[PDB]
RNA sequence: AGCGGCGAGUACACUGUACUUGCUGCUUCUUAGAGGAACAUUGUGUGUCUAACACAAGGAAGUUUAAGGCAACAACAGGUCUGUGAUGUCCUUAGAUGAACUAGGCUGCACGCGUGCUACACUGAUAUAUAUAACGAGUAAAAUAUGCUUGCAUACUUUUCCUCCGCCGAAAGGCGUAGGUAAUCUUUAUCAAUAUAUAUCGUGAUGGGGAUAGAUUAUUGCAAUUAUUAAUCUUGAACGAGGAAUGCCUAGUAAGCAUGAUUCAUCAGAUUGUGCUGACUACGUCCCUGCCCUUUGUACACA
């Protein structure tokens, strides 16, 4: 019944269903809820009675959303100027790909980089 | 026949001059209009330099206007009112017929 | 017949008309029923009480409500109902029973008849607060 | 820290401190047995 | 030069002929040290 | 528990002297259960205001407001999208800065009065600019609460 | 006729320390539904007294924090705490919360020499560490704050050991005993 | 601006009601011109029965009904000559110490101190909506065409404030018009928040909380890089009520909550006003601190 632990923490077993897939990852509370509304999961019961059944049809909703019905500016970082554009990739994914994001800005290696790689807020912290 | 001042003495004046003489030539006159007053206030800061304790000062400028209507000739009101007008008053003129 | 009378405490500005009828009591589109606040809507209620339901039942009573508070609303319009309900006594129906009327009301209180002055005052100099100012650095 | 669960007067806090259960699904077991916060029955 | 219409180099006071703590309030277009001492001919008396 | 005992003569000859809270509850009731009008699908990713910041979260949200309007257009028949903004503005929260009002979105109250112009229970005109109710309208929401009356008195 | 909340019209009250009864001044003109009232204490001292002692326990709740000023939540905590009070324990929510508040006062403080306690700040002070025990409560203790008050009141009433309010006033004559 | 009356009613009662159309029996009500009303007023008291003070009552008005401003004499060698074509003296002017123009800074930070902004939740995090106020504040430029060859010159209306509405856009924002130089249009038969009642959650660094990033989209401005401002998604610190120290405050006011105005092309986390919710505790004391008076001692008098 409880305790059901995947990729990501999901010991929100005597919470809601909700909040079983809301606080895996996208804590935002944005994302996490679209995936949600795909998965068409019922709020009213709790997350002691989630089906395999239902997490396999997250780990197809959440595989490239842009053929879903969800719009291009919510996803996150959308245009990523590139040849393409990029989408929100999850958890492990998503930090990967957040570890591309912040190794392409070293070479950029413009004021605002050298800033931050110096230890200084992006818009100022204003320690003075 | 709209009149508007910022002090109340002229117009409490000219008003009564307006309705001795809409009484005198026996015509058709509405009302007194008795308007909300519209106050200008400002605040700003003494102290022309940037010493001492910051000390503010308010001010408050009370503009008054009330309104009328007679039913008489254009040229004769606007005589009467100009022979006994202060010209600090601003008048201004709409008829009426019934 | 007809007569109007006015309300005034605190904020809100409340009027009434008292008319004859068969105890018709209008809020603007609304009754005295909907106004949310079932707390104060008894305090609008003890004139009822102190008077008698069985006497209203011949006087239409139309009230406007508008602007300010919701307790100030409140309290304007038991002023002005009161104030509505003692003139329709001095004037149309009775006299005698307006005698013992003013003895009760003011028996259980002088707020019904009279509201209160009791206003915000200019907030003064020195900083946010009205009596109070910005923190002292030495 | 929370364990408690719908797994074993009827208002709320009562049946709360009665069964050792969240007021969630106290709630839930209230409405169950009869069939924010509101005057008794 | 590079005048333009907007910012506060479109204005200025109009007797100390400086661009520091000008009020638009009204469109007096004045400085408030000269003002507070104009203020009494100007109309602008202090009552509370 | 609602109810209370009115100690003057009412008339109920219209909606107004309904409970305007329990009215759009009974309304959204109906409105699901006729499907007079679309969800619509399209909305179902934006939340109602900026500052509402989250997930409306009831599945009926369309028709909670729809009800509202409607209690809107006749409770003030002048009305208009910037109106509708005012009183649907809540907080919003700038992180440090200080919480400040704010209005809701407009799209979706414009979706929600253009479906109701379709179903024709308001319609426009130059004079009385605002969205009026019919007369149809009228008479089908004078109905409508009287049938709530009854259906919560007796 | 009047009901608290519609619900209590407290017509038996206890006689406590026949001071008490002042010092609440709770009567038909302070009879209420719901707490928040608009009565004055500021032109007078006798008015201050005159507030009722609900009235005093819901505008002295709302102090921690953020929480500071939100009386009408005040109203909801205590609307609350004698909904659940009255079938935790039969008694009348009010009448028991009044026993409370009468066992609840230091009656000796030694603060510098011993002075016998006024029954008004006697009163006040009963409701200041009913309020603290409160507060210490809604810290880090699993529960609402509306069982904690609620658990609260019924200790002081019953006089059981658990009570902030109690501890605090064993500390006072504590230090009234070592100082004589 | 309000009150009605009837002219036709839209549904209900029975022998007026919510929403609309227009004129005018009338002006307490929406309001201000003026004046009056509150003077320890009347008695039961305290007082050298003189000056002073209490109770109770009418009354909106009994601490001057309260809150606002004007602040004597003398002084500081207090601040300002960077507000002034107010100003003396000294200094300078072609490599200007006059003016304009490009770019750059006070926004950077081991730290410190303030002014201040948002948290530690369930007295709250969250979604619905009714009941909401007042001070407020508001009108030498666009684009079109022609000529030369999008740019230059010229002729035409008014774009250059608040803006409602109807559309487009999640939003930001964009498009075209009603109105107002203003109790008339925003908006005012009514604009914020603390609400509200029902509902998800039911104190688990939690879902609280938001320090924290990139990606962006639109506006303001010729110019936003130093991410001005700004909606969107991802980012997830301290914080369990608070060190030595130390600040402010007595009634529609403390505090909480917002909000108008100033500077403003754009930018409140600043200042000033306005209001809501209307609290724990006085009719005092000189203990600290700081003043005032008298006596007293001084070898101090730039005290």
């Amino acid at each position: 019944q409880h305790i059901l632990r995947i990729l990501n923490t999901n010991v929100d077993g005597k919470e809601k269903v909700i909040i079983a897939l809301t606080a895996i990852k996208g804590i935002g509370k944005r994302m996490a809820t679209v995936i949600c509304k795909q998965a068409n999961v019922d709020p009213t019961k709790r997350a002691g009675e989630l089906t395999t059944e239902e997490i396999d049809n997250i780990v197809h909703i959440m595989s490239t959303p842009t053929q879903f019905k969800i719009p291009d500016w919510f996803l996150n970082r959308r245009k990523d100027l590139k040849e393409g554009k990029n989408i929100h990739v999850i958890a492990n994914q998503l930090d990967s790909y957040l570890r591309e994001d912040l190794e392409r800005m070293k070479k950029i290696r413009l004021h605002r980089g050298l800033r931050h790689h110096w230890g200084l807020r992006v818009r100022g912290q204003h320690t003075k | 026949i709209a009149l508007t001042s910022k002090n109340l003495r002229a117009i409490e004046k000219v008003c009564s001059d307006i309705m001795k003489g809409a009484k005198e030539k026996n015509l058709n006159v509405s009302g007194p209009v008795r308007l909300p007053v519209k106050t200008l206030r400002i605040t700003t800061r003494k102290s022309p330099c940037g010493e001492g304790t910051n000390t503010w000062d308010r001010f408050e400028l009370r503009i008054y206007k009330r309104l009328i209507d007679l039913y008489s000739q254009c040229e004769v009101v606007t005589q009467m009112t100009s022979i006994n007008i202060d010209p600090v008053v601003e008048v201004e003129v709409i008829i009426t017929d019934s | 017949k007809r007569v109007q009378t006015f309300g005034k405490k605190k904020t809100a500005v409340a009027v009434a008309t008292v008319t004859n009828g068969k105890g018709l009591i209008k809020l603007n589109g609304k009754n005295l029923d909907l106004v949310e606040p079932y707390i104060l809507k008894t305090k609008v209620y003890e004139p009822l009480w102190l008077i008698g339901s069985g006497k209203l039942k011949n006087l239409d009573i139309r009230i406007r409500v508008k602007g300010g508070g919701q307790t100030s609303q409140i309290y304007a319009i038991r002023q002005a109902i009161g104030k509505g309900i003692i003139s329709y006594y001095q004037k149309y129906v009775d006299e005698s029973t307006k005698k013992e009327l003013k003895d009760v009301l003011l028996r259980y209180d002088r707020s019904l008849l009279v509201g209160d002055t009791r206003r915000c005052e200019p907030k003064k100099f020195g900083g946010k607060g009205a009596r109070a100012r910005y923190q002292k650095s030495y | 820290k929370l364990n408690h669960a719908v797994f074993i007067v009827i208002t709320p806090s009562a049946i709360a401190e009665k069964y050792k259960v969240n007021l969630s699904v106290a709630r839930a077991v209230i409405n169950h047995l009869a069939d924010s916060q509101k005057l008794y029955t | 030069v590079h005048p333009k219409k907007y910012g506060q180099g479109s204005r200025q006071c109009r007797v100390c002929s400086n661009k520091h703590a000008i009020i638009r309030k009204y469109n007096i277009n004045i400085c408030r040290q000269c003002f507070r001492e104009r203020a009494d001919i100007i109309g602008f008396k202090k009552y509370r | 528990r609602l109810l209370e005992p009115v100690p003057f003569v009412k008339t109920n000859n219209c909606i107004k002297d309904v409970d305007a809270d329990l009215f759009i509850r009974s309304y959204a009731t109906h409105l699901k259960l006729h499907n007079k009008i679309t969800y619509p699908k399209w909305c179902t990713f934006v939340k109602t205001g900026k500052g509402r910041k989250l997930a409306p979260l009831n599945e009926d949200w369309y028709f909670i407001r729809a009800s509202s309007i409607l209690r809107r257009l006749y409770l003030h028949p002048d009305i208009g999208v910037g109106f509708l903004r005012r009183q649907f503005s809540s907080k919003q929260r700038r992180g440090v800065a200080p919480n400040h009002t704010s209005l809701a979105s407009g799209k979706i109250l414009r979706s929600i009065l253009q479906q109701l112009e379709n179903l024709g229970y308001v319609e426009q005109n130059p004079k009385k600019k605002g969205r009026r109710l019919t007369t149809k309208g009228e008479n089908a929401i004078n109905n409508f609460a009287r049938y709530i009356n009854k259906k919560v008195y007796n | 006729d009047i009901k608290l909340f519609k619900k209590w019209s407290y017509e038996e009250i206890n006689i406590a320390d026949l001071s008490l009864v002042d010092c609440i001044a709770v009567s038909q003109k302070a009879c209420v539904y719901t707490p928040h009232t608009a009565g004055r204490y500021q032109k007078k001292r006798f008015r201050k007294a005159l507030c009722p002692i609900v009235e005093r326990l819901v505008n002295s709740m709302m102090m921690h924090g953020r929480n500071n000023g939100k009386k009408l939540k005040a109203i909801r905590i205590v609307a609350y705490a004698f909904e659940i009070i009255h079938l935790m324990t039969g008694e009348n929510p009010l009448q028991v919360f009044v026993n409370a508040v009468q066992k609840g006062g230091p009656r000796e403080d030694s603060t510098r020499q011993a002075v016998d306690v006024s029954p008004l700040r006697r009163v006040n002070q009963a409701i200041y560490l009913i309020c603290t025990g409160a507060r210490n409560a809604a810290f880090r203790n699993i529960k609402s704050i509306s069982e904690c008050l609620a658990e609260e009141i019924i200790n002081c009433a019953n006089e059981s050991s658990s009570s902030y309010a109690i501890k605090k006033k064993d500390e006072i004559e504590r230090v009234a005993k070592a100082n004589r």
